């Protein structure tokens, strides 16, 4: 059989596609596991796979798109058409904006850390899988129904995950300010070193502005993302004495068979490790 | 703490079926993927079926797709492998392994931390 050729920009979107499609498609993911998906140089295999793809999925909302951004260049060089060849899986989410003045009101891309947005992403993916490969529409709708139900159950769990923490140590601290959608959905405020990965990552003023906040609000743990350099947060851990309780998953899933190796698993890991860390 | 014990193997006629069980006698088993693996003499370890913590099933070895099915009984803390149309090439030690906070099972070049002793499956006519 001549399977649908799908390209996804990063491992999160690729995994959601895999949850809908199973083994029915030919799926390529551009940004490798553990790498930053905001700025990446596609390889010749990536450019080739993108040209031959039947459908391309990207995050949108200022993750890999925009002026001179890597995905924008990629699809423009391949002569692809928006909403015919390539689709933003975030279409339909309620966008939250970056707050730093230098970011001039641009969108914050990290919608998927709200499980309800993960459901929106998955529905957008299934829509285009069915529209371009109707022969497998039955599988796509059965997987979509089962997957959405699992994400909905995890979303219910997330909404009660932090009820035992006192509203004085409810602070999720990560390197990148990637938790705005999680904070909004689940009632746990967040702080960061740098707001978005495209800024400079770990300057003295960023680290000091965070250390001052860790003096007012003092949580029992810090966390480090799997896709960032750990050194800035280790410095934050030095000057504050607060331990890095675990790594968490924001911009990438983990490798197959390790903890957090899917969208579902990375969110269950995040919910468990963050709540256990903040209670210590 | 995670303990896995297999059962159900032995000598089986070519063409027949066999159901293996993986009994999990640790706990918090709902947060683990469970994979069935096999090792035949002179070959690499093959992951033949996997069920993730979200209940998604995956089949990483093409030569058993459609013949092998994995399932989970959460109340029993047991994972079953149903093997059909068994071939001489399926003779192996079959073992299960557990992967915390995983939906998928590792490829052959990854190390494997929680696994059972394994059960011999020999496909031949005696
Ligand atoms: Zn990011």
């Amino acid at each position: 059989s001549d399977k649908l050729k799908v390209v996804a920009t990063n491992s999160i979107i690729a995994d959601m596609t895999k949850a809908i499609a199973g083994d029915k498609i030919d799926l390529h993911s551009i940004v490798p596991i553990g790498q930053d998906p905001h700025e990446y140089e596609p390889l010749p295999e990536d450019v080739e796979k993108t040209s031959n793809a039947d459908v391309i999925f990207y995050n949108g909302i200022n993750l890999e798109d925009g002026g001179q951004a890597w995905f924008t260049k990629l699809v423009k060089n391949a002569q692809k058409t928006k909403n015919k060849d390539y689709f933003a899986v975030s279409d339909g989410i309620d966008v939250i904006y970056l707050e730093g003045a230098s970011e001039k009101g641009k969108e914050d891309p990290h919608a998927w850390l709200n499980l309800e947005n993960g459901i929106i992403y998955s529905k957008n993916i299934a829509k285009q899988l069915i529209a371009k490969d109707p022969k497998n529409k039955e599988t796509y709708e059965k997987n979509l129904k089962a997957y959405v139900a699992k994400l909905e159950k995890l979303d219910k769990e997330a909404k009660s995950k932090f009820d035992a923490i006192a509203e004085n140590k409810k602070l999720i601290v990560t390197s990148e300010g990637c938790f705005k959608y999680f904070s909004k959905a689940y009632g746990v405020p967040s702080a960061y070193i740098w707001e978005i990965n495209t800024e400079e990552e770990g300057t003295p003023d960023q680290i000091s502005s965070l250390i001052e906040k860790l003096k007012v609000i003092k949580p029992s743990a810090l966390f480090v993302e799997s896709s960032v350099d750990r050194r800035p947060m280790e410095t934050v851990s030095k000057d504050s004495g607060i331990p890095i309780y675990s790594e968490i998953f924001t911009d990438s899933i983990a490798k197959k068979g390790k903890p957090g190796d899917s969208y579902y698993a990375m969110m269950k890991w995040n919910l468990d490790k963050i709540s256990e860390g903040l209670a210590k | 703490e995670v303990q896995l014990v297999e059962s159900g193997g032995g000598l089986v006629q070519p063409g027949g079926s066999l159901r293996l069980s993986c009994a999990a006698s640790g706990f918090t088993l709902d947060n683990y993927a469970i994979g069935w693996f096999r090792q035949a003499p002179g070959k690499e370890r093959e992951g033949v079926s996997c069920i993730g913590l979200s209940a998604v099933t995956t089949y990483d070895t093409d030569s058993v797709k459609g013949r092998f099915t994995i399932s989970r009984d959460s109340a029993r803390n047991t994972v079953y492998l149903q093997m059909n149309s068994l071939r001489p090439e399926d003779t192996a030690v079959y073992f299960c392994a557990a992967f915390p906070y995983s939906d998928y099972c590792p490829d052959s070049d990854d190390f494997l931390q929680h696994r059972g002793h394994g059960t011999q499956v020999t496909v031949s006519s005696a």
